[PDB]
């Protein structure tokens, strides 16, 4: 009954879903990236949240827990216990692989902020089991938000690669109940990513599959997915012209057939046109 | 993602009792409704009993309301269906179902549920 | 006409609109606060953004600008020039009066973060003119987000008071084109606020008039405001019961008749949902919540 | 909040020209459409001309399309209505109007605009 819609808002006004950052461009992945498995920014077209994805940007790329000086025992952001062997990490936990994190740590009831430096590669980084190394953070309860990133401490000399997710599990046990991987569908279609500039010592661009405001929209609307794919137009608000057709798939991602989507202006609006076959052939952007 | 695993079905005599159980795993933080459905031969899946997962309220279909009780284990993430005074008309495959998308109350429409178990056979013979 | 709606989402899942914080309670103000003039979190019921309010939480309580070691010359968050003498401050600029701010400053293309300490009371704090004191922040371009707060440096010994907005102007000129004040219009009504816990050396609770996700909903839907006030129910998702009736007014705020700070809207659980009922008179007489 | 202040109205002879101006101040960063309306005695208010504030598209009503031009100043936040070949039927109060809420194109419906000027009288005498 409820018709499918996307927010009537320009893309440049919206936020990344893997960090609290404005969207600055549309991107596609490099050819060496064959799938993505982001845990944040994952929402079906009928509004079902996947992975660690929250409803609200106020939970995105944040951590909460108590340090004992050796580990941080993680909780949900509101303090609720997070049990091991169930999911990758608490809701909203950062999912940027291929980098070191620098998380700004503050406290309810105390002054000051502390930079928490997170290498996600050691065997002590086990959010799936509810704990990560304290790396010098003194004992106490903290709330943290991702502030900036840098190249990974290991392997030595590797570059930032935000197409990856961190290693949530350990050598003993793999993390379970992750959001599944997303793959390019075929027919010359490529996945469409919404990009944000991320602070740190390089020209870092963070990709995500859906703007956060789309997620809270879908989670509220919960429109039945009555077709195999949603044909969309990206509309220029000045002229009203269709800048390109896209398909949104039920699992919660967009594609186009690509000079291509990366050169599109970011001031447009995605508009639902109609339900089509999953094998509907798009006109190249 | 939420995983559901039922167990406890089998053959029961008319007038007898049976307790089904369903183990809930994965992203349970925002599961708001757990329910049991049942599917008889050549029939559609039908709501039996449902509960607010983190609340206290339950609701059962009229055909079972005075005989069936749904409940959540106090120690583990397991939901139970206590079935009393079973009759042949209760024979079906019973399914455990989870709802995570926000909703008020306990929905009975099968299409509104988000996750499903594999089902367990219950057969009531007289 | 597109019907008016609010998001079908529980309050506990939403964000403050004056800082990027989860909502933790519903509150009313102390009795000495009868109106407020927040500049963020301001959106009409037909979706018009007012004050410094952005569409997205990714802009809320942030600054962008270039320090020369003496002042930070502000821009909009995307780097667009901010023109002086026009509005209180750039879009998204923090609007917490009655406290010192501690803003986490980072840079595109450089390592590290820096805590920027903001006393909003001196004449060097003039965001209306595009300039605020650097207070030790070295030369460079920065983006900053509010991270924690503390009692104001001036007046000495004053307490945190988040019902206020800062002084965007100075002795040179008063700030212009602020979002106007809001007050409860109906009989026995008080303003209703969505509260968040704010880090810092006290038990700070930050009030706002609308969750940020309501704002992006309204800005998108743009439902015509065809009545004087929107009657709402706060609905318990477990039982479906109406926990209390509220009115939302066209300027973008809610009221209730409390029947008490110790027994009223503040004791309502935060897992409920606001649901539109119908358009009613500006003077519809609400039943007391508690 | 957006403030609009018109100027430039007055008396003009038939066939003459007049340029109205409207100063836009306040929150202009996300003003998307500026327009001119006019209201003659005993008639409803009517759309005259509109432009995408930061874009290139404009639209004029058919009754003025070949005689009136809307434009934005290159230096200041001022919108102009250049009125040529004026006729007595152009006599009206002319209003400046702003749209800030997101929209595609140039709307003509008065109820879609968000901010209004106080109006300026234009009188065309024969
Ligand atoms: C500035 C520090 O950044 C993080 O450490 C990262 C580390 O930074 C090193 C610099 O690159 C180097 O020029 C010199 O300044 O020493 C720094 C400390 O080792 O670089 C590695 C990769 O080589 C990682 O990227 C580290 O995260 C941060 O953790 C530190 O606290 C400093 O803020
Ligand atoms: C800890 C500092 O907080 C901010 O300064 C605030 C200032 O803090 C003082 C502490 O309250 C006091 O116990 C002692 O530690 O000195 C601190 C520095 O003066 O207190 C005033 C109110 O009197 C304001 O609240 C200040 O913002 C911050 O600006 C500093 O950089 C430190 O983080
Ligand atoms: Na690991
Ligand atoms: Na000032």
């Amino acid at each position: 009954t409820r018709p499918f819609t996307l927010p009537n808002l320009p893309l440049s006004s919206l936020s990344n879903s893997r960090a609290p950052l404005p969207i600055s461009s549309i991107g596609i992945s490099p050819d060496n990236v064959q799938s993505v498995q982001f845990q944040n920014g994952r929402c079906t077209l009928d509004g079902r949240l996947v992975g660690t994805t929250p409803v609200s940007l106020s939970h995105v790329a944040k951590i909460r827990g108590t340090s004992n000086g050796t580990v941080i025992n993680l909780t949900e952001l509101d303090g609720t216990p997070f049990h091991p062997f169930e999911g990758p990490a608490p809701i909203g936990f950062p999912d940027l692989g291929g980098c070191d994190w620098h998380i700004n740590m503050t406290q309810f009831g105390h002054s000051s902020q502390t930079q928490y430096d997170v290498d996600t590669t050691p065997d002590t980084f086990v959010p799936h089991l509810g704990s990560i190394q304290a790396n010098g953070i003194g004992s106490g309860n903290y709330v943290g938000v991702l502030s900036w990133i840098s190249p990974p401490s290991h392997p030595s000399g590797s570059q930032v690669d935000l197409w990856k997710i961190p290693n949530y599990g350990s050598s003993i046990t793999e993390a379970t109940h992750l959001a599944p991987s997303v793959y390019p569908p075929g027919f010359g279609e490529v996945l469409v990513f919404f990009m944000s500039k991320m602070p740190g010592p390089g020209a870092y661009n963070l990709p995500c599959l859906l703007p956060q405001e789309y997620i809270s929209h879908l989670a509220s609307e919960q429109a039945p997915t009555v077709g195999e794919a949603a044909l969309l137009h990206y509309v220029d608000p000045d002229t009203g012209r269709n800048l390109g057709e896209f398909k949104a798939y039920p699992d919660g991602f967009l594609t186009c057939v690509p000079s291509g989507p990366q050169q599109l202006p970011i001031n447009g609006v995605f508009v639902f046109v109609s339900w089509v076959s999953r094998f509907y052939q798009l006109k190249p952007v | 993602q939420v995983q559901l695993q039922e167990s406890g079905g089998g053959l029961v005599m008319t007038g007898g009792s049976l307790r089904l159980s369903c183990a809930v795993s994965g992203r349970t933080i925002d599961v708001s409704v757990m329910a049991w459905f049942r599917q008889a031969p050549g029939k559609e899946r039908e709501f039996v009993s449902g509960m607010r997962w983190s609340g206290m309220t339950t609701y059962s279909a009229d055909s079972v309301k005075d005989r069936f009780t749904i409940s959540r284990d106090k120690t583990k993430n397991t939901v139970y269906l206590q079935m009393n005074s079973l009759k042949p008309e209760d024979t079906a495959v019973y399914y455990c179902a989870a709802r995570s998308r926000f909703i008020v109350g306990v929905p009975q429409a099968r299409d509104l549920y988000d996750y499903w178990g594999q089902g367990t056979q219950v057969t009531v013979s007289s």
